């Protein structure tokens, strides 16, 4: 708790995998609000 | 793309009979008018001069393209089918 200043803080990524990006963003899915629509199922239809 | 070529009118005769020459195999004619075309500046100048000489003439009247819009922004479009897939 006392003031230090002679470590590094940022050790978390040493161990990330290949899917921690893609598992984070599947987590925060159900924070997200709904999207907007186009109105179209896309540009070609 | 240019369009230099297609600023005067023009005045041609209809293509008669062209044949093998049976010697060297070129093409030959009778027709003395098959390589004749004369330019007008404007339509009533050409119909004068075919109706001055006797000749039968049809008219054809100029095809302009017309305008069009060109919008560089519907390439990316939120809701409309010119959206670009591709660039």
């Amino acid at each position: 708790e006392p003031f230090d200043n002679t470590t590094y803080k940022n050790l978390q990524h040493h161990d990330y995998s290949t899917y921690t990006f893609l598992d984070l963003n599947l987590d925060l899915s159900k924070f997200r609000m709904p999207q907007p629509s186009s109105g179209r199922e896309s540009p070609r239809h | 793309s240019g369009v230099n070529n297609t600023k005067k009118w023009k005045m041609e005769f209809d293509t008669r009979e062209r044949w093998e020459n049976p010697l060297m195999g070129w093409a030959s004619t009778a027709d003395p008018l098959s390589n004749l075309v004369l330019t007008f500046s404007t339509k009533e100048d050409a119909v004068a001069f075919a109706e001055k000489n006797g000749w039968s003439y049809d008219v054809e009247e100029r095809k302009v393209p017309k305008p069009k819009s060109k919008s560089y922004g519907a390439n990316f479009s939120w809701n409309k089918r010119t959206r670009v897939s591709t660039k």
